[PDB]
């Protein structure tokens, strides 16, 4: 139960940070911060400067 | 006599969730 949950919550924690990365993208930020990777689940790898 | 249409990135990590863990009767 802990691994189901917990896996699912984790990977949603993920799933939220990178809509709000391509949020600041197109609203405000543009081209100061670029998504490098992204793997649904697994990892996401922001470059900024 | 709704959906607020980010319900798709949710329905994708449901389904990576059903193949992480099946379902077991």
């Amino acid at each position: 139960m802990y691994n189901c949950l917990h896996s699912f919550c984790l990977s949603l924690q993920l799933e939220v940070l990178h809509s709000q990365t391509l949020m600041l993208i197109r609203e405000r930020w543009g081209d100061l911060v670029q998504v490098e990777r992204y793997h649904a689940g697994k990892c996401l790898s922001l470059s900024v400067w | 006599f709704s959906s607020i249409f980010q319900r798709q990135r949710v329905d994708a990590l449901l389904l990576d969730l059903r193949q992480k863990f099946p379902p077991k009767f």
